[PDB]
């Protein structure tokens, strides 16, 4: 996660793997939340 | 933490490894207490 | 508790103000439904017009509440 050494994530990205803004992952973060995968921790 | 090996462990990591981890045990082992002591038995708190 | 979610003890101890019942775990959803078979049925003319009592408790509900101003 780059934010305010972001330097060489262009460079790891260069492989086909993905670096993430505080945006984005927060966006991942916030998902986790969502109904669906919510009751599934409750499951397990 | 930055620039500390293992021979370099000492006050600031113990204390950082009492914040990112004791602790937060701790921290879902009071809210725990509080819910079981309140009966509530159907309201999960979700940790990330 | 185990069929509904409330302690009846309580609301009769301290009357409350209101009361959200969760419908958390498997124990939570097991609560849920006995919430949504609620039914109240009305035969009008022949015909059985029944309606869901909690009409807002479904699949996808995590709780309802009890209101009341006075308690």
């Amino acid at each position: 996660t780059r934010g305010t050494n972001n330097i060489i994530a262009e460079g790891i990205e260069k492989m086909g793997v993905r670096t993430f803004s505080q945006k984005e992952m927060a966006f991942n973060l916030l998902g986790l939340l969502t109904p669906e995968v919510v009751e599934l921790c409750q499951k397990s | 933490e930055q620039g500390i090996e293992l021979e370099h462990i000492d006050s600031k990591s113990e204390f950082a490894h009492r914040i990112m981890l004791t602790n937060i045990l701790r921290m879902m082992g009071c809210v725990k207490k509080q819910k079981s002591a309140r009966g509530i038995e159907t309201r999960p708190a979700q940790v990330i | 508790k185990d069929t509904y979610g409330f302690s009846i003890l309580d609301i009769v101890i301290n009357n409350p103000v209101n009361l959200t019942i969760h419908f958390g775990g498997e124990k939570g959803k097991r609560i849920r439904e006995n919430y949504s078979a609620m039914i109240f049925e009305t035969i009008v003319d022949g015909k059985l017009k029944t309606e869901k009592i909690f009409k807002e408790i479904n699949e996808h509900s995590t709780s309802y509440t009890f209101r009341s101003e006075k308690g």
